[PDB]
């Protein structure tokens, strides 16, 4: 029973508060800073994968963000 | 009034000659139009209101397991029947489980069964629908001058007095007159349709909490449907990501309900906007729309008044808003009658030199009583402030010093223009409203590009355009060719600044 | 002429479940949404529920939900209403009546309705009992 | 959910008499009310529809009015045939419910 | 209330199976696949971004599915 | 031996709510009831106008809070390496036709 | 129609406590301050104390500083006043009143008041004794 | 706080006199007064609000004025239901405080 959506992916931007914004423009950072804070290593495992790719000093720390952000949610 | 301390209020005005002044109503937020003519005028959306709501397939995330089943078979006759499967009040799936010797069938090896229970279920969740239509907008507006602290406390008779009224919009009768008598007649004309894009926002009403969602995101839900139905046994549609079937390493399956999900949707809900009371009647909060004002017919009502010479005094230190405005109660007796007051400002006096922002234009007292409160506001400039009310040497000083200076207006005045540009995105355009050229091409440019915008990038995430305005600065920066370099500084400076909405 | 029939008046045991039929007269079958509405002997009228006699489309209030079922018999014109898990509330007596504009399968209330809303034909009322 | 007051509970009168009897639901019902009268035994007698509306048939000696949430039913002039239970009840909505009843009484 | 941790971010690699495995090892696809049939332009606007990096006919595949793959759940 | 280490609750019940506001400038609120821990607040800044008593007006203040009751606990219990017991059943061949537990 | 209606008199211990009901009726419970006020049978009124209905806000005198609790019961419309440690002068009657513009949550004077300040129900009062 | 006189302390007249009370406070309590009477087991009587205001179902038979620190009450013309103790009380500053009385009585 995956409750699935996540509904902010359909955002009313509209001028009155949402549900629960209060914690939801924070809960994603707290989700990759816990899951990394429990996964450390990891940190360099990402470094090296990145490393390996782009080849280009600017698009590795980019390939860093795409490891370190594929990590935390879908696992 | 009504507009005073209600910060993300706006003053528009309408280069006279042809009243087209289409404002952007807001329910969340006051607008206060003005003009040399046409006693100064506010309007503010009270509630958002929706009559006919349609019942679409409900959910439910509170289920319970009765009666098991298992209905095991021989890894060679075939697999499981179980007919308690034939109904569907019953959940099942069928499993390949182990069978061996000692176990009955003479054979061996893999066989298989059909564990099964029944789906009994409470806790629906109501996600009823909504149309543009039979929706109403109900709105409530005041003019200046009189009634001595406004203050919605007693609306009730405010409308059936002159300087409130109320009033009711439908997208079947979007015009309204709002008529002040000795006022004037207030001409409205609205789009009830392209305020909150609807027709894809669906009414969830789940533990009598009631929010409105992207009727995308419902469909997509993983849960049971009651799919559309009406009474009759609720026949539940998927039935299984509720239930988990889990067997031992090769035997014996047994069934879990993952009891209720009530929080999970709370946390799955991020997104949406609540709602309140829903009878056949569900109000909701905040939501915009394009609203033409005409001042058709708006007299004035005392221009010939006299200006009384009673001696005025203060009562409430007139604080100022955000606006930079300031807003004096001014009581007085010793005169009588429907009086005209005077009220301007200066920087000396033996000049009086009437300078600065004049908001409540022609204010009016109503009787002989004593001290009667008249409220009002005015905007002084920049510097030191002589805020001067009675009439001449039995009149009634103040300083001020507003404290904001010219080039700091502009401030002001942009960023909350950008915060329009961002939130209301076209509807921003025409806010300022004449028929101007250059109006029509900003408000069709942006159709078009920010329609591209949305389509393209869709409903990106706070994180999501944070981290892609990131790479596009990072980019604007390395490609050559500064054309489409630049295009991606631009690109990646809008999302980040969509980056700086409300949240902050 | 358009009249409905009912049968005759019955009694069951508690628990088990009562077919009582209404036949149709003097209109097309099949344009005319069948209401239910039971009455007990000193209480007032209160709808049980609807039926489509084309399609057999059926719904009903939560006062019934689960032992009401309502079908359609299109070749004499009928509809039979079965009561189930019979209760000492159920004696009573139970009218069938046509309704309105019965375009496709339903009650479609938001349209219009009245010129004989459901009275036309109430027929002759079915008089039930529940004991032993 | 469909709360349905119809007041009052009882009357009697004389014959050639007018009576009215009120309505008035929680809800609003714009025009989807109806109104019977029936017979201990009988089926119901032709009266109402729509709460503004004479049926075919229908002797002109009853009337029936309101426009919002409360509505009025009139017998113009009583007469023998008109010992019965009144009902009024609503249309909408589909919890379908009626009035407990108006009765009569002849003198 | 985010129940932040999908403990499958700490999976016991032990004989007997885990909890809801079943699901599990298809809610993600199951996710990423109904985000993007409810926004599918999306798809060519991460095709137009990642187009933009790498440089490389094989790296921008890549940023295809970093884009594709924050998307869903991180929104 | 299992040792009862925290528990945790996820079905809580509230009542009795309490908002105790404030004046723009008079502090800000106390709300004596925030005073017990059964009792959960939390404080917030609220606007505060004319026509609302306070005869300042601007960014006033008050607490929110009401009891925080709670029932379905969760008993997380600890066990040790110690005082567990495993249990184990073997057998033999050849004899003992249909062994079969 | 708006009216309080207070508890029965009662007779408690010294240094007891003892709690009147005032349940209200004609109005939106929600929209009227509570006052309590004293008076001694030779005596004088003299105000104890109030109440806002919503969110359950209070204040009083120091004449009853540590002894005064005032609840809200928002289901039955009903305000609860318990005098705490009970003393001789207690022995009095005890009155609760509806009140002004009760807007969100105080006694809120400098905006204005009257129009049935706090008098229009003052229900019957509450006599207490206090003694054994 | 806030010390308010009342006087005086009794009357004693025949129906259908006019009666005044007077009250005046040590401060300023512009328009913020009211005015009562009670019997003795009574919740008192409707008399005045604002020091100057009739209310509904109030007989004109009563007025209040005053406007800056002192205030007059006036019975116009006296009647049997007129016997109680009349209070003058104070709104502002909120140590609100009453009148000890001016009590009544026929001949
Ligand atoms: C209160 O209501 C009166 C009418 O009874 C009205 O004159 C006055 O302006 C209202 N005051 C507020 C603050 O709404």
């Amino acid at each position: 029973a995956v409750t699935l959506p996540s509904h902010s992916t359909r955002k009313l931007q509209t001028r009155s508060q949402t549900w629960l914004e209060s914690r939801e423009y924070t809960k994603h950072l707290i989700r990759v800073e816990n899951w990394i804070f429990r996964n450390p290593g990891f940190a360099l495992a990402a470094a090296a994968i990145a490393w390996l790719l782009g080849s280009s000093t600017s698009q590795k720390v980019i390939y860093l963000v795409m490891i370190l952000l594929i990590a935390p949610a879908y696992s | 009034i009504r507009c005073i301390g209600v910060s993300n209020r706006d003053f528009v005005e309408g280069m006279s000659g042809g009243t087209w002044v289409d404002v952007v109503l807001e329910h969340g937020g006051c607008v206060t139009v003005m003009a040399q003519d046409k006693p100064t005028v506010d309007i503010e959306l009270v509630t958002t209101t929706v009559s006919n709501m349609a019942e679409v397939r409900s959910y439910c995330y509170e289920a319970s397991i009765s009666d098991m089943a298992s209905d095991s078979r021989c890894p060679t006759q075939g697999e499981a029947y179980l007919d308690k499967q034939s109904d569907t009040q019953y959940v099942c799936k069928r499993t390949l489980v182990d069978r061996g010797w000692g176990n009955g069938c003479g054979l061996f090896g893999k066989g298989s069964l059909v564990t099964c229970a029944k789906f009994a279920c409470s806790k629906k969740m109501t996600g009823k629908s909504i149309q543009p239509e039979n929706l109403e907008y109900r709105i409530m507006l005041s003019v200046h001058g009189s009634q001595h602290s406004g203050m919605i406390v007693n609306d009730t008779g405010h409308e059936t007095d002159e300087n409130r009224a109320k009033v009711e919009i439908t997208p079947n009768s979007p015009r309204a007159e709002a008529t002040l008598g000795g006022f004037g007649s207030l001409g409205l004309d609205c789009e009830p349709r392209t305020g909150l894009d609807f027709s894809d926002l669906y009414y969830l009403t789940m533990n009598n909490k009631h929010w409105l969602v992207h009727k995308e995101w419902f469909h997509d839900i993983p849960l049971p449907w009651h799919a559309g139905a009406d009474t009759g046994t609720p026949h539940w549609n998927n039935k299984e990501a509720l239930v988990e079937f889990k067997d031992a390493h090769a035997k014996r399956q047994t069934v879990v309900v993952l009891g209720s999900q009530e929080g999970a949707v709370h946390t799955a809900l991020a997104g949406a906007l609540e709602a309140e009371m829903d009878g056949a009647k569900g109000r909701l909060s905040s939501g915009h729309l394009k609203c033409r004002l005409k001042m058709d017919k708006l007299r004035l009502k005392g221009v010939s008044y006299s200006l009384c010479t009673a001696a005025f005094t203060f009562t409430k230190i007139p604080a100022e808003t955000l606006h930079g405005t300031v807003t004096v109660e001014v009581q007085y007796a010793g005169t009588d009658g429907p009086c005209k007051v005077p009220a301007q400002m200066a920087v000396d006096m033996q000049t009086l030199t009437p300078v600065g922002r004049l908001i409540t234009a022609n204010p009016v007292i109503t009787e002989s009583t004593e001290n009667s409160k008249m409220m009002l506001e005015l905007d002084p400039p920049f510097g030191d402030s002589y805020i001067v009310i009675g009439v001449g040497e039995k009149k009634i000083t103040h300083h001020w010093h507003r404290s904001g200076s010219t080039i700091g207006k502009a401030f002001e005045a942009t960023v909350r223009g950008a915060k329009r540009m961002a939130v209301l995105g076209d509807t921003a355009w025409d806010f300022g409203s004449v028929g101007g050229a250059l109006n029509s091409l900003g408000k069709g440019i942006h159709q078009i590009f920010g329609a591209a915008f949305k389509s393209l990038f869709g409903g990106m995430s706070w994180f999501s355009q944070i981290l892609i305005g990131t790479l596009l600065m990072w980019l604007g920066l390395n490609t050559k060719n500064g054309s489409i370099s630049l295009m991606c500084l631009a690109l990646g400076g809008v999302l980040i600044f969509l980056s700086t909405a409300v949240s902050a | 002429e358009v009249q409905l029939v009912q049968s005759g008046p019955d009694v069951e045991k508690p628990g088990a479940s009562v077919k009582v039929s209404c036949k149709a007269s003097g209109y097309t079958f099949t344009s005319n949404y069948i209401h239910w509405v039971r009455q007990a002997p000193g209480q007032g009228l209160e709808w049980m529920g609807v039926i489509n006699p084309r399609g057999g489309s059926t719904a009903s209030a939560q006062k019934f939900q689960g032992r009401i079922t309502m079908t359609r018999d299109t070749s004499t014109s009928t509809v039979y209403m079965e009561l189930s898990s019979l209760r000492s509330d159920d004696t009573a007596v139970y009218y069938c009546a046509r309704g309105g504009r019965a375009l496709f399968y339903d009650s479609y209330t938001t349209p219009r309705d009245g010129g004989s809303w459901w009275f036309d034909p109430w027929g002759q009322g079915s008089l039930v009992t529940v004991s032993s | 959910d469909i709360q349905l007051t119809q007041s009052p509970s009882s009357l009697s009168a004389s014959v050639g008499d007018r009576v009215t009897f009120t309505c008035q639901a929680s809800q609003d019902i714009r025009k989807y009310l109806n109104w019977y009268q029936q017979k201990p035994g009988k089926a119901p007698k032709l009266l109402i529809y729509d709460a503004s509306n004479l049926k075919t048939g229908v002797p002109s000696r009853f009337s029936g009015s309101g426009s919002g949430t409360d509505f009025t039913f009139t017998i113009s002039s009583l007469q023998p045939e008109d010992v019965a239970t009144y009902y009024c009840q609503q249309f909408d909505d589909l919890p379908i419910t009626f009035g407990q009843g108006t009765r009569l009484q002849i003198k």
